[PDB]
């Protein structure tokens, strides 16, 4: 369990951290903007974690477990 | 003639199924546990209209909770912006995202 | 919402416009409206499974399982017309018109 | 639907004619296909051809029967120079009457349709000017 | 009634040995002695976490530890 | 995804058979290898004529008894459950509710034959 | 609309159990036996928090200490349990009947050189207390006021003025 | 058919009419119209004839596609909201497919092309346990979301209603589409008030079953299915011609009649909104419907046509048929006015 | 509309309030003219069987105003209730809300303007 | 393109949908829900859900074997059309394909089509949970509440199934 927390912690921040180089020149943009009214904590969906990643991980990850025999 | 006989006789037929947020076995929480609990309490007993016109907030953010598309629409927009920005040819991906990372366990 | 969402309810309104749409055969439109509940059992199993509401698991299958106990009717509704015309036509099935 | 009678409605009435003559226009084409498409729904055209010539017929007449209409109430109002006088609408049902009694070559339906849209159209005018409502929301 | 017994064993053993199982296992687990034990062993099997509870001081049946013997403990199925 | 791959494989296999039974041999065809077999006479009539078939009721049923199964299916993980007394009560009334079905089928004549 | 707070790459940077799962089922038992405390803590801790952001000295403690155990697990009896865990891992289900001989020898060492009581059949499963010192969070879901419910119905019930009063009828 | 099979059918059919009544689950709701569905069904092939096969199967096609629209809705309420709970929907288009569903469940205009054939494929007894007991599922549900209603589709759907059942039994010989089309009507008239006063629904309903189980127990007394057998009932009894004219003149709309009773009171709930022009159409289509009835009342009770010599015969039994409630059913329907505000006990 | 005051408690018939309101008296004109119409359904009965129709049955015209007084009776206790909660919903909210709805000052008819139209 | 695998299925999914939704016959329509059916339910199994995957293919293997049966018993013409022996069975055909085309280019596209709602371009499993539900599944756990939990639903089940074939009994008898 601690395991996973530090894990999703550590992917948010690399996401969040790489959201900034990439989108300055855009108007009107808050970088790392939350879409909830309240600042509680969610569980966040697989897009926010490796929506940056390679496309190797996202079948060896969403799909296998299913597609593991 | 909406004759609740549920609660005359005292009998639960189909109460414990018709909420997300009710009793589950081997106590499973769904997706949005926690804003179907914020947006029963806030609206519960002081009426339909009521609740629609002051539990708004609540139930706002449970709708983004279980459709998730604000989301699709911000990770739509980086998306479109990194395959632009890959597309000119000003952006690198870093190692980390490329794959050779070595996570955390 | 999403993409495959789309997908199965343009499927059940293609299915909609099938059967709405006849082609001189019942037992077609039967095939038809059994393919509408086809993407209604598709959509509602995909619905739960990602809002991860495990205790409404039953109501799909069991709205499968009502689904065949009114086909067969249907089909025990075609025979009774064999019964009593030689074919289903449904150009054939004006009597009740006077 | 909801655009096409809020844009006749959005033009002051008796000013420009064009365009309301063409809003009314569309608005009875609108109508025609409705009635064109249930009368083909409900009653088997022999063939394609019949079909789609029964389709145009109830086109062409809704459509001149909105034309018509909007066109006289046009110069009605432009002519007595009155807006807010019913007077006009009256004048474009008997129009619109004379129109429908010319289409189906009828001349009692003529007169008739002239007392019946006629009518029709004033109230839609006091309806308009006194602010009744078809759909009255629950208030109470 | 034991004449119409033997026609229908008689007619059609099936029947009559459908009916036989049918009617012990309807009134067999009635008159069980292990039904209560397959309760507890049902509710014995530790499925989620068992997450403890915040302290005010006064509980005398809760451990502090799991080798404490305040507690439920699971001898009579390591019996049986 | 390795299912995908059998599925595949299955059938690529399957259909390289019938290909290598078809075009690999030499063909002469005629109008009478082509013709129907009767037992060596010319077909009465053609086979689309409606059978007057027996049994409509007993695959009804069969259709019926496959959703009693599909009630009854998913029993085994209800073994783990902990209301006991339910689940075996109610698993009872469903096998029973099968049985009187069938009863009624039995008593009535529906599992003999038409004509 | 609101804003999201996620903390920095430096306080998450801890050194980690770089084990396998074979390795962690072997000493499974005697981990939660010796290391119940910490472990109860974090569990305790988040469970009652409900924010990972908010819960990260207690991992770090539970990873210290686990650490710390299969330190002493390396000092004292490091041959007996490659032995258990490799006989472990050699089976695909990760079965703990295979593998008799090797946990008795292993439970055997451990007590003989080290002391530690291998729990018996559900005694991890028991629900435990916890002394901590955190206070307890009023408001762990960030919600917000209620709404005021309506008013209730106070008073006798009086009956109808001048009957049903619905046209001319007086009763 | 077995009386103790034809006992379990009824029982099925209040039982599917009771869940849809009792369940506070869209499921259990949808169940129950299955319920309801599937034992209607050989209550109309009771007499094993063509024309019960194409209405059972007219029947069945229509109530498949209704079932299927409302499960669609339900889904796509699910989808949007998260529950079941029976109350407010929580999109248009679902309240869209469950309106179309009601609709095409009732026999609402449109979807009014099948209510008359079905009703004269099938018997008396069946076509009362028709349009009486298929009328109370549906209007329980549409009870159950008001809130989600649009306004502008009801009214047109109930002015659609009253208008077309008007010029429907307007053209009818047959006794079955009459009452059909003036079903219609009434529906119409009940579901025009539903946003406003769903207490005035509920009397209106309750008042149309009285009546329409009042003549179809008349016409299960008489056993004429036609209009010329109708008027021929004269000379066999001419209390049955009394009682018919009475009947027929209540459901027109006459005061001191107890079909005054609900109409005028939907106007006195629709001009508190500001609502006027509508209730004047209604009234006048309601006009046209009192015609067709005048023109049956002429048939049958006010003028006494020719008979045939065999009826001699008929006066030498009486009447040995059961008739289930048959004056208290029709005091009912004929005064209940000066015991006008008993609707209160309807809140 | 009243739903909502049947919303906590349901299929109640006759509430615990409902027993602190003044019964109806057996005297009551609604009470006779129900009575009536059951005298008139046992007429009916008494005709469309082919009987005599104010001598046969005298027991089944006494059960149809026995039962017919009976339900009645309830339904109008139930109709009076309905009433009575109503005026007091009524009064309840009107206690409740003064700022929605306020006082009205009535003048004298010496300084209100009022246009006279002769008839001529 | 790769992680479209719930997208391509889809796609296949309609594909039969509107190949069976011509109405041919029967048997060829019964052939085009069933391949429908077949890449459904690979959609429910690409979703983590064997069981109802498999019980909807048990479900339609079994009652559109009836249908076969059935329409090789009474609903049966001279001469069956495929696709392609009348024109408005492979007219509707290429219609409803070509319509399902064309909101398949309009969805990868712009990514954001809007036919009633609106709807995305990116799949379904960007939606998918990032947690582990330990040594279960929770959809057996349903299925196996269905017993315990579902009372009243089991037994309106039961006693439907009962009515249905005390119905189907009842219809076709004759007299
Ligand atoms: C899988 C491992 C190996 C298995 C064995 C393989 C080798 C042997 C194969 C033999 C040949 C098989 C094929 C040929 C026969 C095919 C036809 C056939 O099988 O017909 C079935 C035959 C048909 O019967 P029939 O043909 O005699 O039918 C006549 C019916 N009446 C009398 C009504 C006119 O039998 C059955 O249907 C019975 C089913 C099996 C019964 C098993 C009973 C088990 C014990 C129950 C309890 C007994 C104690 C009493 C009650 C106590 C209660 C507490
Ligand atoms: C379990 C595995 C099974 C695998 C398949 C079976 C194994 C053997 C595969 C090859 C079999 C021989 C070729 C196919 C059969 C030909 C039969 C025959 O008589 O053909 C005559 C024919 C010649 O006869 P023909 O062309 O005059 O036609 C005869 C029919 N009349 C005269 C009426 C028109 O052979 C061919 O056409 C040649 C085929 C290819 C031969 C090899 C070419 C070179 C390959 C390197």
């Amino acid at each position: 369990q601690a395991e996973k927390d530090r894990r999703v912690l550590q992917m948010l921040r690399e996401n969040l951290e790489e959201e900034a180089t990439i989108m300055k020149d855009v108007p009107g943009w808050k970088v790392g903007e939350s879409v909830f009214h309240t600042t509680r904590w969610v569980t966040p969906m697989m897009g926010e974690l490796y929506g940056l990643r390679t496309g190797e991980e996202i079948l060896s990850s969403t799909y296998g477990f299913i597609w593991y025999t | 003639p909406f004759f609740d006989v549920q609660k005359k006789l005292g009998v639960d037929l189909d109460h414990w199924m018709t909420i997300q947020s009710a009793e589950q076995p081997h106590r499973i929480p769904a997706r949005c546990h926690a804003f179907e609990k914020e947006w029963i309490e806030c609206a519960h007993g002081i009426g339909s209209i009521r609740a629609e016109k002051e539990c708004k907030i609540e139930f706002e953010d449970f709708r983004e909770c279980l459709l998730r598309q604000k989301t699709m629409k911000r990770l739509n927009a980086i998306k479109r912006q990194r395959d632009k920005l890959i597309k000119e040819g000003k952006y690198t991906p870093p190692p980390h995202h490329s794959g050779q990372e070595d996570l955390r366990p | 919402m999403s993409l495959v969402y789309m997908n199965i309810m343009m499927a059940f309104t293609v299915s909609l416009t099938g059967l709405l749409m006849y082609r001189s055969h019942l037992m077609s439109s039967l095939l038809c409206l059994e393919g509408m509940m086809l993407s209604l059992f598709i959509l509602a199993t995909l619905m739960i499974l990602n809002s991860h509401f495990t205790l409404a698991s039953m109501m799909p299958i069991i709205l499968l399982v009502f689904a065949a106990c009114e086909a067969a009717l249907g089909l025990s509704l075609l025979v009774m017309v064999s019964n009593t015309y030689g074919t289903d036509y449904v150009q054939n099935l004006n009597l009740l018109q006077c | 639907a909801k655009t096409l009678l809020h844009q006749y409605w959005d033009i002051p009435e008796g000013t420009e004619c064009h365009r309301k003559t063409y809003a009314a226009t569309s608005i009875g084409g609108a109508s025609g296909l409705v009635v064109s498409a249930y009368s083909v729904a409900l009653k088997t055209p022999t063939s394609f051809l019949e079909g789609v010539a029964r389709t145009g017929r109830y086109t062409f007449t809704a459509a001149a029967i909105g034309a018509i209409f909007g066109l006289t109430s046009c110069i009605s109002a432009q002519v007595r120079e009155k807006p807010d006088d019913p007077l006009n609408y009256l004048i474009g049902g008997c129009a619109g009457g004379l129109t429908l009694g010319a289409r189906t070559r009828s001349y009692g339906i003529g007169a008739a349709a002239c007392a019946y849209m006629g009518l029709t159209a004033a109230l839609v005018k006091m309806g308009q000017l006194e602010g009744w409502k078809v759909f009255a929301e629950p208030k109470v | 009634v034991a004449a119409f017994l033997k026609n229908v064993w008689a007619k059609e053993p099936v029947l009559v040995a459908s009916f036989a199982i049918a009617g012990l296992a309807v009134i067999l687990p009635t008159l069980s002695p292990y039904t209560k034990y397959s309760l507890m062993i049902n509710r014995a099997t530790p499925y989620n976490y068992p997450v403890p509870l915040r302290d005010d001081g006064n509980m005398p049946d809760v451990p502090s530890h799991p080798q404490d013997p305040q507690g439920p403990s699971l001898e009579w199925l390591k019996r049986l | 995804m390795n299912l995908m791959i059998t599925l595949l494989t299955n059938f690529t296999l399957a259909t390289l058979l019938v290909t290598i039974a078809f075009w690999l041999p030499q063909l002469n065809v005629y109008s009478e290898k082509t013709s129907p077999y009767e037992c060596g006479f010319d077909p009465m009539g053609s086979a689309r004529l409606p059978f007057s078939m027996k049994f409509f009721l007993v695959a009804i049923t069969f259709l019926l008894f496959d959703l009693e199964i599909a009630l009854l299916l998913p029993l085994p993980w209800a073994s783990q459950t902990t209301n006991l007394n339910t689940m075996l009560t109610m698993a009872l009334l469903l096998i029973f509710l099968l049985a009187v079905s069938l009863a009624y089928e039995w008593t009535q004549k529906g599992l003999e034959w038409t004509e | 609309p609101g804003i999201v707070e996620l903390p920095s790459l430096e306080d998450l940077k801890v050194q980690e159990v770089k084990v396998s799962s074979s390795v962690l089922k072997a000493a499974a038992h005697h981990y939660g036996a010796q290391c119940d405390k910490p472990n109860k803590e974090f569990m305790l801790c988040r469970w009652e928090e409900k924010d990972p952001r908010r819960c990260l000295e207690e991992g770090k403690l539970v990873n210290q200490c686990a650490l710390e155990f299969f330190r002493q697990i390396k000092r004292h009896c490091a041959e007996p349990f490659t032995e258990y865990w490799t006989c472990i891992d050699y089976s695909g289900l990760q079965l703990f009947r295979r593998c008799r001989k090797e946990q008795a020898q292993f439970d055997k060492c451990v007590l003989d050189k080290l002391g530690w009581v291998r729990p018996d059949l559900g005694e991890l499963s028991k629900v435990t207390k916890v002394k901590t010192d955190r206070p307890l969070p009023e408001n762990p879901y960030h919600s917000r006021a209620r709404p005021e419910p309506n008013p209730e119905v106070e008073g006798d019930l009086k009956p109808a003025r001048h009957g049903s009063r619905l046209f001319f009828w007086t009763m | 058919m077995n009386p103790i099979i034809l006992i379990i059918i009824l029982m099925t059919v209040m039982l599917g009419t009771i869940i849809v009544m009792i369940s506070t689950h869209w499921l259990l709701i949808w169940i129950g119209f299955e319920m309801n569905m599937l034992a209607i069904i050989p209550i109309m092939m009771k007499k094993h004839n063509p024309r019960a096969t194409e209405a059972s199967t007219k029947y069945f096609l229509t109530q498949s596609t209704a079932s299927m629209l409302l499960m669609m809705a339900i889904i796509i309420n699910l989808m949007f909201s998260g529950q079941w709970t029976v109350m407010k929907l929580f999109n248009p288009m679902a309240s869209m497919l469950m309106t179309m569903a009601l609709a095409m469940k009732l026999g609402m205009a449109p979807f009014h092309f099948w209510v008359p054939e079905v009703t004269q494929g099938i018997p008396l007894s069946s076509g009362l346990i028709l349009l009486t007991w298929q009328k109370l599922a549906p209007m329980s549900v549409l009870y159950q979301i008001l809130p989600s209603i649009n306004l502008d589709l009801i009214l047109t759907l109930s002015i659609l209603s009253i208008t077309i059942g008007g010029w429907g039994g307007l053209n009818q010989t047959q006794l079955r589409k009459i009452m059909a089309y003036s079903s219609i009507a009434h529906m119409g008239w009940m579901t025009a008030v539903l946003l406003y006063n769903p207490t005035m629904t509920l009397l209106n309903l309750i008042i149309y079953i009285i009546m329409t189980s009042t003549m179809f127990t008349l016409f299960m007394a008489n056993s004429t299915t036609t209009t010329l057998s109708l008027s021929h009932t004269w000379n066999k009894a001419p209390i049955m011609t009394i009682l018919v004219l009475i009947t027929l003149l209540s459901m027109g709309g006459l005061p001191p009649l107890s079909g005054f009773m609900p109409k005028w009171m939907i106007i006195q709930e629709m001009t508190k909104n500001d609502s006027i022009i509508l209730p004047t159409l209604m009234a006048i289509t309601a006009l046209l419907n009192l015609y067709f009835y005048m023109r049956l009342t002429y048939s049958t009770a006010l003028t006494m046509f020719p008979s045939t010599n065999n009826m001699k015969m008929k006066w030498q039994f009486p009447t040995t048929k059961r008739m289930t409630l048959l004056p208290t059913m029709t005091v009912l329907s004929t005064m209940l006015l000066p015991l006008t505000p008993i609707l209160s006990i309807l809140e | 509309m009243m739903t909502g005051r049947q919303a906590r408690a349901p299929l109640q018939f006759l509430p615990d309030e409902a027993r602190s309101l003044p019964p109806p008296k057996l005297t009551d004109p609604r009470l006779a003219y129900i009575g009536f119409l059951g005298y008139c359904s046992g007429l009916i009965d008494n005709a469309i069987r082919r009987r005599p129709v104010l001598s046969a049955g005298l027991h089944r015209q006494f059960l149809y105003i026995t039962s017919f007084v009976f339900v009645g009776y309830y339904l109008l206790k139930r109709q009076d209730y309905m009433y009575a909660v109503r005026d007091h919903d009524m009064f309840s909210y009107i206690k409740s809300h003064p700022e929605d709805f306020p006082e009205k000052d009535k003048k004298t008819y010496r300084e209100v303007f009022e246009e006279f139209h002769p008839v001529r | 393109m790769m992680t479209y695998i719930v997208f391509i299925l889809s796609i296949i999914f309609v594909m039969g949908f509107v190949g069976f939704s011509s109405k041919p016959s029967p048997i060829y329509g019964g052939l085009g829900l069933i391949v429908s059916g077949g890449v459904g339910c690979g959609i429910v199994l690409n979703f983590g859900g064997s069981f109802l995957g498999l019980m909807v293919f048990l479900i339609y293997l079994g009652g559109m074997m009836v249908v076969f049966g059935y329409t090789t018993a009474m609903a049966t013409e001279q001469y069956p059309e495929v696709w392609v022996s009348n024109k408005v069975v492979l007219g509707t055909f290429i219609t409803g394909l070509l319509m399902e085309f064309l909101m398949v280019y309009y969805v990868l596209k712009d990514k954001e089509v809007e036919i009633v709602f609106k709807f995305n371009g990116m799949g379904d499993w960007v939606i998918y949970d990032t947690g582990d539900s330990g040594f279960f599944s929770e959809e057996a756990m349903g299925i196996a509440a269905l017993y315990s939990y579902g009372t009243w639903l089991v037994i309106v089940t039961g006693w439907s199934l009962l009515i249905g074939v005390v119905v189907i009994m009842e219809i076709t008898r004759g007299n």
